[PDB]
């Protein structure tokens, strides 16, 4: 728990610690196969600069 | 000057071996108590406290 109880809390302020271990591996699932999309849309975007040329 | 405090009675009556602090002041009302709900935190080295009383 990261907030005081009973005090005033605006909005987003981000004060509960759901265990993030599970979600912090399907987070790095995802931004791993963000990698492997961006890097098989590097090349694919060099292979149209070395086309384009 | 300092919120708060707040001593316990028990069955005995004879104070608690100490006494602590009005943690928060609940603004919902109970609906079939119609009653705030303070919450007093107390320190407790010999587990002397029970929860529910």
């Amino acid at each position: 728990r990261n907030f005081k109880e009973g005090s005033d809390i605006e909005a987003g302020v981000s004060l509960y610690q759901i265990d993030p271990a599970t979600y912090q591996a399907t987070y790095d699932s995802a931004k791993g196969d963000l990698a492997k999309a961006q890097a098989a849309a590097n090349i694919a975007q060099l292979t149209v600069n070395r086309y384009q040329k | 000057n300092g919120k708060a405090k707040v001593s316990l009675i028990t069955s005995d009556g004879i104070k608690f071996p100490q006494d602590g602090t009005l943690e928060f002041s609940d603004v919902t009302v109970d609906q079939t108590t119609g009653s705030i709900t303070l919450r007093a935190i107390f320190p407790n080295p010999d587990h002397t406290m029970m929860p529910g009383m």
